[PDB]
């Protein structure tokens, strides 16, 4: 949704249409400020939503020594020494897919192999 | 800003309605145009001497306004780091010299785009309607209503130079 | 340590899922009403929706968790200032001896000395109050987007054991009150009465 | 428990036991096991105290 | 606007503009070095608490200052009642002739006179000052100056 | 537990001003969108500020508490995915002890800390008293074998049953229980023995675990109901 | 130090016998925010101190990107004499230093 924020008094610029031009502005609502957008996209629902499949993939991941390890080949570097885990959304409704995470390239890679 | 400028003390309960430097100065021209049993016991709570101090001298914040009231800042006592911050000044021969440093005060700026009052608010806030309209503040902008200390000194001083 | 007494916080998460508008509110000690975070926000000082968001997440690009608090910053909108946002909170406070201007005072102590007191009660600590106050509503989020699941509360490690340590010393904090009053209360009768 | 790595599913993590009463469960298996006895007593007390106002 | 708002002003100065925030960080390749280590390891090492005083006397020596003890309190702490107690001084009545003139020449002074200044300033006995009193002034109870003694107007009017 | 013990609680102000010499960076100029890396350090759960190198604060706060400079009953947990840091100081918090479990390259594999001559000095002393100096748990603890671990910081812990076969990198007797060896070579803890997961009751049952627990639970109830000799007076 | 408000009355001009303008004429000079570790901030603080002595020397190296300070040897041998100034902030802006005093009150 790329959310903008005003340039003069740091408030949330919300969306206005210019008839003169049949355009999208973007105004604010106390300091008088526009900008044109880049974008047509005001709003998004993500019903079925992915983010937070990957959520917490830090510099020191492999330090965690309750991650379990394997052996899968990183189709980045070509190394073995590798952690994995499940997806990290609590819905009850997400597939126990893996995520690996390289210990030399910092790539993540999956084991899905129905849509990848 | 708009010399000269003042730092002072003052209160800043309806820092919307206080009268600017410029509109003072006007003021007082036309001034001189013009004129031309207790319960007999009780127990104090002991407080620590330095919060009561303190709070004694912080209860007052500074105020940072310029001449036309275009620049309106306050200042907010800062604990988490006052006392360990160290001053060096660049001497104008490339030396240092150092100085302790005392308070480190927050100033944020008042009265730029035109807020309501607490009583205005607190109207809308209640079931007046469902939600506020978007474009409240320039709905109410033009009708004159909720202007701000620059404009409110900027037209009285155009009104006085129009005579 | 200093005077063992508890105050709760609560952050609420209104609506429902099925709802057009899930608003933000906390509960604040002696204010008898559940006031819109951002008010509280600017209450402490933070008068920029930006930067208020800036201390409820900590990504730039977590939409979705911005797209859930566009409805708080919404709900608060007539208030712009750090001492509107005060008096408003001021007048919910069950006092009413504060008369109206008193009551911008009123309302900056209750913050100050009554509000998240494991922190600080000192004059002067606004930021750690408000970071505090962010990282709650982060989680409050966190949970409500199925990104973590509620806390356990079998979790045995967020559980104290009190032993006769304890036990006896919240005792004798009340006992020694207790005393204390007595003493005063003797002090004040043998100074009016004219005893010994 | 704090014995496996996160995500582990095996039956071993979960609550299986493969020895029997005359091979000795191990240590992760005594837990588990006890956890079950655990839900039949409590289960015992609730249901007998139901059952008997049910039954007046 | 507001005609008030209460300032207080002082004399300030902006004397500089901060360029660069700096973080003082002892060099590890310094001698000396290590011994900061140390300084702040006993930080977390200090215990600055000292444990409670134990009484190694007889029990029944500390107790002899507890209850009912032969011994008398010498303290001179709020002995309120010692302080007023002590002065006590009687007067007798004197002649009506004289003090019957000295209640005019007060009325004279001022026109409302308190029962507890007055026998004050007459220092006489309240049981034959109160006959007097009567006999010249009245009180006003229900008035808004009330459990107030003043001149009757008979000779007040002259 | 047999070795289970609860927390005093010491005073929190000395590890606050040591998190703030080593880094700690104060939360009044924590700037999220200029940071977005920095590990949150709580206190008794109060946010005092954040550090950019997480990794070297833990490990110089782990060998602090390992040597005898911050109190045993301290516990220390990372979240590294959740970039916290907490430390609690207060008291009632419930912890048992673990042998400590490092690399020790000697050997190429990780393994105790605590060696066979360390258990010899430990009956030494043991069996003097029925003299060498005094060499007791307390010295266990001041040398880093031997931990303190509560519940909390059990999260972030990875634990080996035994030393036996857990610890070595890696025919049977069909008489022998089926045992799960894991393979895991990330151990940082070795349980002292798992027997002392049970009780004060419970340590009477001879081969407990070749019984179904609730008749374990009926004998922790009636062994305290059985005659003996409560006192000697 | 209470004082009126408004002040229309134009009482300034004699209960006040210096100006009550804030001076900017010493705002351009260079000043450095220093943090200092609390061995070295409990004696550069004190307020029994500083008598214009020399403090030490600061080093910069000649292209910049490396600051540091040494001290004389007037620390008794028992803190380091080298320190590495990290600028944690090259370019700071909207922080200045501002004095505050009392005004001459009579006249
Ligand atoms: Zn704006
Ligand atoms: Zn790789």
């Amino acid at each position: 949704t790329t959310f903008r924020f005003c340039r003069d008094c740091n408030n949330m610029l919300y969306p206005r249409e210019d008839k003169e031009n049949n355009r999208l502005l973007f105004e604010c609502r106390t300091c008088s400020y526009v900008e044109e957008a880049g974008s047509p996209l005001v709003y998004r629902h993500e019903l079925i939503t992915n983010i937070g499949e990957t959520a917490g993939v830090v510099q020191d991941i492999g330090s965690d020594p309750t991650l379990p390890r394997s052996d899968r080949e990183c189709p980045k570097c070509h190394s073995r020494e590798n952690v994995f885990f499940q997806s990290q959304q609590r819905r009850k409704d997400t597939s126990m897919v893996l995520f690996f995470v390289c210990l030399s390239c910092s790539h993540i890679f999956t084991s899905d192999q129905k849509n990848k | 800003f708009h010399l000269p400028v003042r730092l002072h003390r003052k209160d800043t309960r309806n820092l919307q309605f206080q009268l600017t430097r410029a509109e003072i100065v006007q003021r007082q021209k036309e001034i001189s145009e013009y004129k031309k049993l207790r319960r007999k016991t009780r127990q104090l709570k002991v407080l620590d001497e330095n919060a009561k101090k303190l709070r004694f001298e912080e209860f007052y914040p500074w105020v940072m306004e310029d001449f036309d009231g275009y620049n309106t800042w306050v200042g907010s006592y800062e604990a988490g780091n006052s006392d360990s911050y160290v001053l060096l000044s660049v001497e104008d021969d490339g030396s240092f010299t150092m100085i302790p440093a005392d308070k480190v005060y927050k100033f944020t700026a008042r009265n730029k785009y035109a807020t309501l009052t607490i009583d205005e608010a607190e109207k809308r806030m209640d079931k007046k309607s469902g939600e506020v309209p978007r474009w409240l503040m320039k709905h109410l902008d033009n009708i004159g209503t909720t202007t701000t200390r620059y404009d409110r000194t900027r037209r009285k001083l155009k009104a006085v130079a129009d005579q | 340590k200093g005077s063992r007494f508890i105050s709760t916080l609560q952050v609420k998460l209104y609506g429902r899922e099925g709802s057009s508008a899930r608003t933000i509110k906390a509960t604040l000690p002696y204010i008898k009403q559940d006031i819109p975070i951002v008010i509280i926000f600017r209450a402490l000082g933070i008068i920029p929706d930006g930067e208020i968001l800036e201390h409820i997440c900590y990504d730039v690009n977590d939409w979705q968790m911005l797209e859930m608090l566009k409805p708080c910053v919404e709900d608060g909108f007539v208030i712009q200032d750090r001492e509107t946002a005060l008096d408003f909170i001021g007048r919910r406070g069950t006092a009413l001896g504060i008369k109206k201007e008193k009551r911008i005072q009123y309302a900056k102590d209750i913050l100050q000395k009554e509000f998240l007191p494991h922190i600080t009660q000192l004059e002067g600590f606004e930021s750690r109050k408000a970071f505090f106050l962010g990282y709650m509503i982060n989680r409050l989020l966190l949970c409500a987007l199925d990104r973590k699941d509620q806390d356990d509360r079998d979790h045995f490690g967020k559980k104290r054991l009190d032993l006769a340590g304890p036990l006896l010393a919240q005792l004798f904090k009340t006992l020694f009150k207790k005393l204390t009053k007595d003493i005063f209360r003797y002090m004040q009768r043998t100074v009016e009465e004219a005893h010994d | 428990l704090p014995h496996f790595s996160k995500d582990d599913y095996s039956p071993e993590s979960k609550g299986f036991v493969e020895n029997s009463y005359l091979r000795g469960l191990t240590p992760q298996e005594f837990f588990f096991h006890a956890m079950g006895g655990r839900e039949g007593l409590i289960d015992t007390a609730v249901k007998t105290a139901e059952t008997g106002y049910i039954q007046r | 606007y507001i005609p008030y708002v209460k300032t207080i002003p002082k004399k300030t100065a902006i004397v500089g503009t901060v360029c660069h925030e700096c973080q003082v960080m002892p060099s590890m390749n310094d001698p000396n070095y290590h011994k900061i280590v140390e300084q702040r390891r006993n930080i977390v090492k200090l215990n600055n608490k000292e444990r409670i005083t134990t009484l190694d006397e007889t029990v029944g020596v500390t107790m002899s200052h507890t209850g009912m003890s032969m011994r008398s309190d010498n303290s001179n702490f709020l002995k309120v009642g010692r302080e007023k107690a002590k002065s006590n001084i009687k007067s007798i009545r004197m002649p009506k002739k004289e003090i019957l003139d000295y209640l005019f020449k007060l009325f004279d002074e001022y026109d409302y006179w308190s029962l507890k200044g007055l026998k004050e300033r007459t220092r006489q006995p309240e049981a034959h000052l109160k006959e007097c009193l009567d006999k010249v002034a009245t009180l006003v109870k229900k008035g808004p100056y009330a459990f107030k003694y003043t001149l009757r107007p008979e000779y007040k009017k002259l | 537990s047999l070795m289970s013990c609860i927390s005093v609680g010491t005073d929190p102000m000395p590890i606050i001003t040591f998190l703030s010499e080593w880094g700690m960076e104060p939360l009044e100029d924590y700037v999220p969108h200029q940071s977005p890396d920095a590990t949150r350090v709580f206190v008794n759960g109060v946010w005092h500020g954040v550090h950019r190198n997480p990794a070297r604060l833990m490990e110089t706060l782990r060998t602090l508490r390992r040597k005898g400079d911050i109190n045993p009953e301290v516990s220390m947990i990372r979240d590294i995915r959740e970039k916290e840091l907490k430390i609690f100081t207060d008291a009632g918090r419930v912890y048992r002890p673990l042998f400590i479990v490092e690399d020790d390259e000697s050997l190429g594999h990780k393994e105790l800390k605590v060696r066979k001559g360390h258990i010899a000095k430990l009956m030494a002393t043991e069996y003097q008293d029925i003299d060498v100096e005094e060499y007791t748990w307390s010295s266990l603890l001041n040398e880093g074998l031997v931990e303190y671990i509560d519940a909390e910081e059990e999260e972030s812990i990875l634990i080996a049953m035994q030393p036996e076969d857990l610890e070595p990198a890696e025919d049977v007797d069909p008489a022998k229980r089926i045992r799960v060896s894991h393979h895991a070579t990330t151990f940082t803890h070795c349980e002292i023995h798992p027997s002392m997961i049970l009780g004060v009751a419970a340590s009477i049952i001879p081969f407990p675990d070749h019984n179904q627990s609730p008749r374990n639970t009926y004998q922790s109830a009636m062994g305290k109901q059985a005659m003996g000799v409560f006192l000697t007076n | 130090e209470v004082f009126d408000g408004n002040d229309i009355e134009n009482n300034e001009t004699k209960v006040y016998e210096e100006s009550l303008d804030l001076d900017l004429e010493r705002s351009n000079r260079q000043v450095w925010l220093v943090r200092l570790p609390m061995f070295l901030a409990e004696k550069w603080r004190d307020r029994n101190n500083l008598h214009g002595q020399e403090l030490g020397k600061i080093r910069i190296n000649k292209d910049g990107s490396k600051i540091t300070l040494l001290l004389n040897e007037n620390d008794n041998d028992s803190i380091p004499h080298e320190y590495d100034l990290e600028l944690t902030k090259k370019v700071v802006e909207n922080e200045y230093v501002f004095t505050e005093q009392n005004l001459k009150k009579y006249q």
